[PDB]
C-alpha cells in the first residue's frame, strides 16, 4: 500500500506507477487472478474470462490503478475500462498485472493487445 | 476419491432428521490449509457456485443479485469476481461491506449492510458476513442476531418468490431465526466447500423461496444436527473439482418473471416456483441505495 499511497502524491498516476515499479519498486500485490478453462478467444479485455494457455485471467477493477487507488479515472466518459470486466493478461507478465494494463493498449480495431495478440 | 472431486458436502436427510444436544464442533482437521495455485476465496466461492450449478436456481434475464460481506483487509472482492464470471453477463451485482474495497460489481456501497435499502425484490442473496466478535466465545453458544436480524427481514420483504439464498455461517455464527426461515423455501440444506472444509463453515442454502412455511423447522436443534453432521462426516480438503471447469458457468435457463398477486398463486405456480421455472416479483427499475 506504499506504491497506492505514492500515486496520491502525482498529476500523473500512470507515469507515477510506472517509474515506480521500473526502478525496483514492489509491483502492486493482491490482483484478483481467476482460475479459468484456459480455451478463450484471448482478447485483452472481455465480459467472461477470455485467457488462452499463454495468458491469465484478473479481475477488471483489481488490476486498474484508479479503481485500486481510488483515484479518478483519465477516461474523458468516467466510465472505467476494466470494471466489471475480465483483463487477459500474458502469463510472462503476471509479476505485475496493474504495471502491463498502464503500460500497454487494445487494438482500437481488433481489441487485442498491441504486441500481444494483435495481427493487424 | 469421488468426495474429493465434488465443490464440497451438503447436509443429507440422514442428519436433517436428527435429535440431539448442541455439542462443541471438534474437526480432525480444524485450520488445516490448502495451497492455492489466487486467493482462498477464489476456490470457496467457485465451488460454492458448483453446487448452485446443481440446485433449481431461478436465472432470469437482468438477474438481481445481492452479495454482502464481499470486503476484504486487501480491499478486494474476489467472491465478486467469481459471481461476476459465474452469472449471466446481463446479471446485476450489488456488494457491500463494512470496510472499503474495489470489486467488478455493477453497485458498491459501504458500511454496515443495514444501511442498504433494497427498494424492490432481488433474485439471489450470496453472503459472506462474519463479525469478529463471534470469536469471543465466552459460555453457552447462543442463537446470535448481528447481521442476521437484517437479512431475516430480507428473505420476509425483498426476496422474490422463487429467489435463492446463500448465507454464511459457522459453529458460533448462525441463527435460530434463519434455520427457520428455510422452512418457507422449496428446498434447503448447508453446503460445506471442501477448500474450506477444515472450517466450521457452511452456506445455509434456500432454494426458491415460496413465502410460505413448507417445512417446519426447530432453529435450534437444527444447528445442533448441523453440527453433529460436520462431528460425523470426514472432509478432505481438495480443490479437485476446480480442475475442469469447462461447464462452470451459470446455466442461462431465461427463468420468466411473473406479476401475480398472492390470491392468485395456485398449485401450478408454486410447483413452477419449486421446479426454479418461475419468479414472482416487480420488473421495475431495480434501486439499491444507502440510508
Ligand atoms: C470449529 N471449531 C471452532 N473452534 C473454536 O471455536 C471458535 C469459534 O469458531 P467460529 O464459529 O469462528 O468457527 P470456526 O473457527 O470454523 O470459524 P473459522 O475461523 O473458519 O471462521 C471462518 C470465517 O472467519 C471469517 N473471517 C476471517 N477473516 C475475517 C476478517 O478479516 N474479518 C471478519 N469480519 N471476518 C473474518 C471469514 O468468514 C472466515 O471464512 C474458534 O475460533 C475456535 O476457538 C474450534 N476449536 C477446535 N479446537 N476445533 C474446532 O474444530 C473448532
Ligand atoms: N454487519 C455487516 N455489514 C456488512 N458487512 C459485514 C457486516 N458484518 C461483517 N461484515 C463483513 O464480513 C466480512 C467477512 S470476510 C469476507 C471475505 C470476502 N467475501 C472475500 O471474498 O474475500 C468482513 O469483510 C466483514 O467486514
Ligand atoms: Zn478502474
Ligand atoms: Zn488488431
Amino acid at each position: 500500500s506504499s506504491v497506492l499511497s505514492l500515486v496520491n502524491f502525482t498529476v500523473d498516476p500512470q507515469k507515477a506507477y510506472l517509474d515506480f515499479v521500473n526502478a525496483g519498486g514492489a509491483p502492486l500485490t493482491n490482483c484478483v487472478k481467476m482460475l479459468t478453462p484456459k480455451t478463450g478467444t484471448g482478447i485483452a479485455i472481455s465480459v467472461k474470462p477470455e485467457s488462452t494457455a499463454d495468458q491469465e485471467t484478473y479481475g477488471g477493477a483489481s488490476v486498474c490503478l484508479y479503481c485500486r487507488a481510488h483515484i479518478e479515472h483519465p477516461d474523458v466518459s468516467g466510465v472505467c475500462k476494466y470494471k466489471g470486466k475480465f483483463v487477459q493478461i500474458p502469463a510472462q507478465c503476471v509479476r505485475d498485472p496493474v504495471g502491463f494494463c498502464l503500460s500497454n493498449t487494445p487494438c482500437n480495431v481488433c481489441q487485442y493487445w498491441i504486441g500481444y495478440g494483435c495481427n493487424c | 476419491a469421488s468426495a474429493d472431486w465434488k465443490p464440497g458436502h451438503a447436509m443429507p436427510s440422514l442428519f436433517k432428521v436428527q435429535n440431539v444436544n448442541l455439542e462443541r464442533c471438534e474437526l480432525a482437521n480444524y485450520k488445516q490449509s490448502i495451497p492455492m495455485p489466487v486467493h482462498m476465496n477464489i476456490a470457496k466461492y467457485m465451488q460454492l457456485c458448483q453446487y448452485l450449478n446443481t440446485c433449481t436456481l431461478a436465472v432470469p434475464a437482468n438477474m438481481r443479485v445481492i452479495h454482502f460481506g464481499a470486503g476484504s483487509d486487501k480491499g478486494i472482492a474476489p467472491g465478486t469476481s467469481v459471481l461476476r464470471q459465474w452469472l449471466p453477463t446481463d446479471a446485476i451485482i450489488i456488494d457491500n461491506d463494512l470496510n472499503e474495497f474495489v470489486s467488478d460489481a455493477d453497485i458498491t456501497l459501504f458500511g454496515d449492510c443495514v444501511t442498504v435499502r433494497v427498494g424492490q425484490q432481488v433474485d439471489l442473496v450470496i453472503s459472506d458476513m462474519y463479525d469478529p466478535t463471534t470469536k469471543n466465545v465466552t459460555g453457552s453458544n447462543e442463537s446470535k442476531a448481528l447481521f442476521f436480524t437484517y437479512l431475516c427481514n430480507l428473505i420476509n420483504n425483498n426476496l422474490a418468490l422463487g429467489g435463492s439464498v446463500a448465507i454464511k455461517i459457522t459453529e458460533h455464527s448462525w441463527s435460530v431465526e434463519l434455520y427457520e426461515l428455510m422452512g418457507k423455501f422449496a428446498w434447503w440444506t448447508v453446503f460445506c466447500t471442501n477448500a474450506n472444509a477444515s472450517s466450521s463453515e457452511g452456506f445455509l442454502l434456500g432454494i426458491n423461496y415460496l413465502g410460505t412455511i413448507k417445512e417446519n423447522i426447530d432453529g435450534g436443534a437444527m444447528h445442533a444436527n448441523y453440527i453433529f453432521w460436520r462431528n460425523s462426516t470426514p472432509m478432505n480438503l481438495s480443490t479437485y473439482s476446480l480442475f475442469d471447469l469447462s461447464k462452470f458457468q451459470l446455466k442461462l435457463k431465461g427463468t420468466p418473471v411473473l406479476q401475480l398477486k398472492e390470491s392468485q398463486i395456485n398449485e401450478l405456480v408454486i410447483s413452477l416456483l419449486s421446479q426454479g421455472k418461475l419468479l414472482i416479483r416487480d420488473n421495475d427499475t431495480l434501486s439499491v441505495s444507502t440510508d
